[PDB]
RNA sequence: GGCCAGCAUCAGUUUUGGUGGCAGGAUAAAUCCAUAGGAAUGUAGCUUGCCUCGGUAAGUAUUAUAGCCUGUG
RNA sequence: AGAACUGGCGAUGCGGGAUGAACCGAACGUAGAGUUAAGGUGCCGGAAUACACGCUCAUCAGACACCACAAAAGGUGUUAG
RNA sequence: UUUGCUCCACACAAUAUAGAUGGAUACGAAUAAGGCGUCCUUGUGGCGUCGCUGAACCAUAGCAGGCUAGCAACGGUGCACUUGGCGGAAAGGCCUUGGGUGCUUGCUGGCGAAUUGCAAUGUCAUUUUGCGUGGGGAUAAAUCAUUUGUAUACGACUUAGA
């Protein structure tokens, strides 16, 4: 769905003799708010041995986009399960908003590395400031100063069953 | 919205067509069509002749008669894609397939009318640009069709003939495109732009 | 002059049904010149009827009427059921059958 | 009774005064004013009907050019609304009664 | 004579500042102006007169208008309303014979039936006078 | 007082619209306006192979005869 | 060929898998309106030739669990790493 | 065959309908291209202009469309006629010349409409016949029986006979 991008912050249990667990909070990228806190013991009981009984969840925020008019190169670092053993891959994203991105990405995976949702794992997203260190060569070329390209063939879609014109395009 | 509708063949596909003629003739509308010999079918030329060979070799074999009629003519090809559609066994198929006519060419009186064209059927609208596609009058030429010779005459015979009525039809809209940019700035003619006419 | 014509004319396309069983109590109406269902709140409630003739004149009429009326919208792409008083005979797949105007909700 | 009751004028179209249901009428937009029209002694036992074709009483015929002369003067105002009474409706084809704002 | 006839086969390109118009969704058939394009298949268009909100679009959503103006790539939301000004697109757009179809079709929707009558019979009166002029010359 | 119907005002069930008032969150985020920095896919200006009546040239030059980004308010 | 726990068929229709004792939904008085399950929406065939990002051209392409097909290993064919 | 048959217009019965209810309204080609307009040095030319849907165009007022008085035009259209062409793919139609006759809402008037009682398709088409009116027109073959053997299980086939 849309993607919404979420905090999650976790405090362990609060114990006689171990007062004040850290906190440890994380960046979720979850379609509703019930899975991102799912989500997030998914990767906290990899990093350290906690439970969901031996834990609880401080707080939760929806981080809305800081600025979604300008547009902005994304390289996104994915670490992914495939039918063999799981391997890395970077790729990098023109697009409008974080979390919009994301979108684009699992769309990305499906089409051509045929991946679900339940195999990646998204380490960093990040916003390259300068242009002209976009390492990838689909991304780079929109970057060309005063780009202009044609739309040819442009198909119409009529709603009545029968034409008369002999359609023709552009 | 018409009576009889007089479709066109030429430049579309045969499946995306006979679809929706198939559901116009079980509705009620009569469709006519012309000009068979000028129908497209999508892949290269030398997958759709396999096609038809496979389809060839299968008949019935006790008696080759009773089998798999396989026609050949391009109109004969088309209704082919047609019957398929329409529930020909019942009552109701076969009082719908006697709503459609197919001609190879345009023959009279089918000439003197509009022809038609459906846009979700069209060629150009359909595939994507740099595909092959692939012509039924030649394909049916190389399985058995022994008049692409004549067809194609009667074409040029008639196409002199469409050509005069054009030039005819297009000075008469000359003289009255002047009369009516003439009879414009009168009193009539302004309080009819106010209403959008 | 030339016309007369009060009622908007359709077709009568099929029963409503399912793969194999159809239900022959609820009728399904085609209106012409009516593409989403947007415009199919239109006719909702106008009276239907549908017009055929036949050889033996019952009350100084050759001419016989079944009536009915829409009951509510189907589909997307404003397809239109209908109830009669006794459904249609369904040698009428694909009939002209008359949606007049009344009930007036303008 | 729920009826409306209306005029032709029975000069214009030839439609007399006659109860017609609500519900049976397309109510366009277009307005004339109607103040000057005696109508009030009108009511449903008045239409009550409780081979001969005998002539509409004389009393129904004296009360139909009463309230017509009274309203052709305020027909007469507007640019071709005589015409406009006098002649049918029919749907031609392409109307779409659900666009066609009447 | 020894030039190259070569055709030009002129189209609408999309760029900086090519106003455009939306045919479908919220919007419904209102001017906005192309700020930057994103990638072959989406863009992001602005027009602040007319009223349509900043915001990215899908091409397929959107056709493609022959009027242009200059327009720094990147541009903000009042930045590009004091170059709609200066352009006076507005005017241009109402000049061009597509805007005037465009209104004609919406006023043909909203006549009255008593004005429906009224075209009825200026087209019986105007053939009057076509059909004197005609089949004399 | 049989038969088949039409319209009103209600009751039970239910679908499809219009439209008004309020609550919460980064007391939405943005756009918008005020400032402080900074860069280029480098605007004005300027140097120069330059020079078809002045385009190009590729350097300079951080808002000027275009504007954008980041922080704060 | 012989066992273990639970469900089912046998005794049981109906909707879906074209077809099917065992799978999927769901278990049956006679009827009317309403919404859904599993499954589906080019046409047969009731229902979007709906929207959105990509991939793939096959001189035997491919199309949906139970299920009616396939192996290693090769291929400057194409794509992303 | 007790005057049979055929065609032309009408008179009335009979019988049907896969489904009339303003109008099936004619270039071809290309789609990484064209339609139209105009000019020239007529060409793969110059220039202007349109598309982005038929949501168009055409037709459309009167008792299911009456009876009448004008005005301006010399038009439009219905009808039988007629002078000519043209069309063979399933021509079975498309034009055009000339008068004749009604109509005209291009413009302005005067009369008529009710009672079908608050809606009940409120019937107006197009197919096959049948039976009589009056108006033309044309006066035949096949099988069986008989016979031939180029034929043949029997039918069939091929022959001959006023």
């Amino acid at each position: 769905a849309h993607f919404k991008e979420y905090q999650v912050i976790g405090r362990r249990l609060p114990t006689e003799s171990v007062p004040e667990p850290k906190l440890f909070r994380m960046r979720i990228f979850a379609s509703n708010e019930v899975i991102a806190k799912s989500r997030y013991w998914y990767f906290l009981q990899k990093l350290h041995k906690v439970k969901k009984a031996s834990g609880e969840i401080v707080s939760i925020n929806q981080i809305n986009e800081a600025h979604p008019t300008k547009v902005k190169n994304f390289g996104v670092w994915v670490r992914y399960d495939s039918r063999s053993g799981t391997h890395n891959m970077y790729k990098e994203i023109r697009d409008v908003s974080r979390v919009a991105a994301v979108e684009t990405l699992y769309q990305d995976m499906a089409a051509r590395h045929r991946a679900r949702f339940r195999s990646i794992h998204i380490l960093k997203v990040a916003e390259i400031e300068k242009t002209a260190d976009v390492k990838r060569q689909y991304v780079k070329q929109f970057l060309t100063k005063d780009l202009k390209f044609p739309l040819p063939h442009r198909v119409q879609k009529s709603t009545k069953t029968f034409s008369y014109k002999r359609p023709s395009t552009f | 919205v018409e009576p009889v509708v007089v479709i066109d063949g030429k430049g579309h596909l045969v499946g995306r067509l006979a679809s929706v003629v198939a559901k116009q003739l079980l509705n009620g509308q009569k469709i006519v069509v012309v000009r068979a010999e000028e129908l497209n079918i999508s892949g290269e030329f030398f997958r759709n002749k396999l096609k038809y060979h496979d389809f060839l070799r299968k008949a019935t074999a006790f008696n080759k008669t009773r089998g798999p009629f396989h026609f050949r003519a391009p109109s004969r090809i088309f209704y082919k894609a047609l019957r398929g559609m329409v529930s020909h066994k019942t009552a109701r198929g076969k009082a719908a397939l006697e709503r459609l006519k197919v001609f190879e060419g345009i023959p009279p009186p089918y000439d003197k009318k509009k022809r038609v064209v459906v846009p979700q059927a069209l060629r150009v609208l359909r595939l994507k640009p740099g595909r092959k596609y692939t012509t039924l009058g030649k394909l049916s030429t190389s399985v058995g069709w022994k008049y692409e010779d004549v067809v194609a005459k009667l074409e040029a015979k008639r196409k002199v003939s469409s050509a005069e009525y054009y030039a005819k039809k297009r000075a008469f809209t000359k003289k009255v495109a002047s009369a009516n940019a003439t009879a414009a700035e009168s009193d009539v003619a302004k309080q009819l732009a106010a209403l959008g006419y | 002059a030339e016309s007369h014509r009060l009622y908007v004319k359709g077709k009568h396309l099929s029963y409503q049904r399912s793969k194999r069983v159809n239900n022959p109590n609820v009728s399904l109406i085609k209106i012409e010149g009516v593409a989403t269902p947007q415009d199919a709140q239109f006719y909702l409630g106008k009276r239907i009827a549908y017009v055929y003739r036949a050889s033996k004149e019952v009350r100084g009429s050759k001419i016989r009427v079944m009536w009915g009326k829409v009951t509510r919208t189907h589909g997307n792409s404003g397809v239109v059921r209908a109830t009669f008083r006794n459904n249609l005979p369904a040698k009428t797949f694909g009939a002209s059958v008359r949606i007049f105007l009344y009930p007036s909700n303008i | 009774d729920n009826t409306l009751l209306i005029s032709g004028p029975f000069k214009v179209n030839g439609v007399p005064l006659r109860r017609v249901n609500a519900r049976y009428v397309i109510a366009t937009s277009t307005k004339v004013s109607v103040e000057g029209v005696n109508v009030e002694k009108f009511n449903v036992e008045y239409f009550a009907k409780e081979q001969q074709n005998k002539e509409i009483k004389a009393e129904r015929v004296e009360d139909q050019k009463v309230v017509d002369k009274a309203l052709i003067a305020e027909i007469k105002k507007t640019p071709l609304l005589k015409q406009y009474l006098s002649a049918s409706f029919s749907l031609k084809n392409g109307d779409k009664p659900h666009m066609l704002k009447f | 004579s020894t030039d190259s006839i070569v055709k030009a086969s002129n189209w609408r390109l999309v760029e900086v500042g090519r106003v455009v118009l939306i045919k479908k969704g919220q919007s419904a058939g209102k001017l906005a102006a192309i700020v930057e394009i994103i990638d072959q298949k989406k863009v992001l268009i602005d027009g602040p007169k007319a009223g349509v909100p900043r915001q990215a679009i899908n091409l397929g959503q959107v056709v493609l208008t022959p009027l242009t103006f200059a327009l720094p790539r990147g541009a903000r939301t009042a930045t590009v309303s004091k170059k709609w000004a200066a352009a006076a697109v507005c005017e241009k757009w109402a000049a061009s014979s597509w805007a005037k179809k465009i209104a004609q079709r919406e006023r043909r929707a909203a006549l009255t039936d008593f004005e429906r009558f009224q075209v009825m019979v200026l087209r019986k009166q105007k053939r009057y006078t076509v059909k004197k002029a005609l089949a004399k010359a």
